[PDB]
Parts: structure tokens; C-alpha cells; sequence
């Protein structure tokens, strides 16, 4: 079998791997031969009909995508399955010709088992490019967390906030979906806890900036205490987002690219 | 709708390939 990385990859392939698992291991107990050649004229039609969709949408997803590791990885996988829609529609001519073929009804126990892997591989490719888009977003927030350091003005503050808040919303949104997709409880807890700690320091960051941006309008003011505070918050929020970023990297790390 | 498109177009492939491994419980 293989390694199902998400709950949705598992959900799709799992059954048809639990299928070929029993539909394999039970064949020592004596399961006798039989067949249904006509109902194989169709199943291989839509099995070559959807192996035609995955390929199709897999072509818009290969051309419309800017990811480079995507193109250097996905189109190839169009091949893995291509032979599965071939060594099975082939098993079609080994269970039609000789309806007692011990090799034939075993070329479906491999052809299809190869139809999967082309799909298990197709999905990891795509899911891994998703994780890249998430990491890029978090790197975006890390950098913008940095300009907070250069906000001296009330309308600097208003611009900063106007811009930041929507990156936070985009990051939490993605960190939320992605976690709601992970199979290990420990990675999930990490993503969620860190994302929660950064949502909680956000308002604390902006607060201290406002006391900086306005206590800088009442001479003889306790300014430095506001900067110092500002800085700690960014140091904490940055540690956090880097924690997140790393756990995503650990989970989705490249094989045919660096 | 589009980001799934690949998932749903490949959940199909898996199920029609499940109907095929069907006939082997004879």
C-alpha cells in the first residue's frame, strides 16, 4: 500500500485500498474464480472517463499554475495512472479472451492498484503546492510584522492595521483549513496553538503601537515603555509564525526539488 | 469551487475503480 497524507486523500483512496487489501488477502482461503465481462465494458469506460478528467483538470492546473515544483512533478504523474488505464483495460482482454485467466484477474489487482498511486501521487503534488502558498502567506506576515517598527504616525497606524488584519484573516483561515486536514494529532495541536497565540497578541501589538503613536503627542511621555512592549510582541508573534511555518515545512517537504 | 476541482475529479476516478474491484468477491 502507500502513505495517505491528508484526511481527504485517505478518504478518497483508502476504500479502494481497503478493497484491494481484502480482495487480495482473502485469496489463500480459497476464494474460487468467476466473472462478469459485460459489466467490465462500462466500469473501464468511466474509469477511463474520469482518468480523463483528472488528466484534463490536471492540465489546467499544470498550465494555470505558477508553482515550478508543480510542473516539474505533476505532469509526470499523469503517466503513472496512464498505464493503469492501460494494464486494466488490458485485463479487459485477458478476462474476455480467457475467462479463466489467473494472470488476467491479477492484472486488475495491479493495473487499478497503479491507477491509484497515479492519483495518490497527483494529490500530494497539488496538496504540497497548497502548503507552499500557505508558507508564502506566513512569510508575508512575518515581513509586514517587521514594518510595525517603522510606524510613528496615527495614519501610519491606520494603514498598517488596514493592511495587516486581512493577512491575519487569510492566515488563520488557511491555518484552520490545513489543520482540519492533518492526520497526526500533534502537528494539529501545534498549528492551532501557535495560530491562536498570534491571534491573541495581534491586538496587544496594535495597542502598544497606539500608545506609541499618541504618547508621541504628549511631551515628557513614557514612550520607550511602549516601544519595548511593541518589540516583545513582534518577537513573540514571530517566534510563533516561524513555529507554524516550520511544522508545515516538516509535513510537506519536497522530494524532486532541492 | 476551483481548488477542489482536482479533488472531486479524482474522487470520481477512485470510485469507478472501486466498482471494478467489485466483481472479485465471487
Amino acid at each position: 500500500m502507500p502513505v495517505f497524507h491528508t484526511r481527504t486523500i485517505e478518504s478518497i483512496l483508502e476504500p479502494v485500498a481497503q478493497q484491494i487489501s481484502h480482495l487480495v488477502i482473502m485469496h489463500e482461503e480459497g476464494e474460487v474464480d468467476g466473472k462478469a465481462i459485460p459489466d467490465l465494458t462500462a466500469p473501464v469506460a468511466a474509469v477511463q472517463a474520469a482518468v480523463s478528467n483528472l488528466v484534463r483538470v490536471g492540465k489546467e492546473t499544470v498550465q494555470t499554475t505558477e508553482d515550478q515544483i508543480l510542473k516539474r512533478d505533476m505532469p509526470p504523474a499523469f503517466i503513472k495512472v496512464e498505464n493503469a488505464c492501460t494494464k486494466l483495460v488490458q485485463a479487459a482482454q485477458m478476462l474476455q479472451s480467457d475467462p479463466y485467466s489467473v494472470p488476467a484477474r491479477d492484472y486488475l489487482i495491479d493495473g487499478s492498484r497503479g491507477i491509484l498511486s497515479g492519483t495518490s501521487d497527483l494529490l500530494l503534488t497539488f496538496d504540497e503546492a497548497e502548503v507552499r502558498k500557505i508558507i508564502r502567506v506566513c512569510k508575508g506576515i512575518l515581513e509586514y510584522l517587521t514594518v510595525a517598527e517603522v510606524v510613528e504616525t496615527m495614519e501610519d497606524l491606520v494603514t498598517y492595521t488596514k493592511n495587516l488584519g486581512p493577512g491575519m484573516t487569510k492566515m488563520a483561515k488557511m491555518i484552520d483549513e490545513r489543520q482540519q486536514e492533518l492526520t497526526h494529532q500533534e502537528h494539529r495541536v501545534m498549528l492551532v496553538n501557535s495560530m491562536n497565540t498570534v491571534k491573541e497578541l495581534l491586538p496587544v501589538l496594535i495597542s502598544a503601537m497606539k500608545i506609541f503613536v499618541t504618547t508621541k503627542n504628549s511631551k515628557n511621555q513614557g514612550i520607550e515603555e511602549a516601544l519595548k512592549n511593541r518589540n516583545f510582541t513582534v518577537e513573540k508573534m514571530s517566534a510563533e509564525i516561524n513555529e507554524i511555518i516550520r511544522v508545515l515545512q516538516l509535513t510537506s517537504w519536497d522530494e524532486d526539488a532541492w | 469551487y476551483t481548488k477542489k476541482e482536482l479533488i472531486e475529479s479524482a474522487r470520481k476516478v477512485s470510485e469507478k475503480v472501486s466498482h471494478v474491484l467489485a466483481a472479485l468477491q465471487a
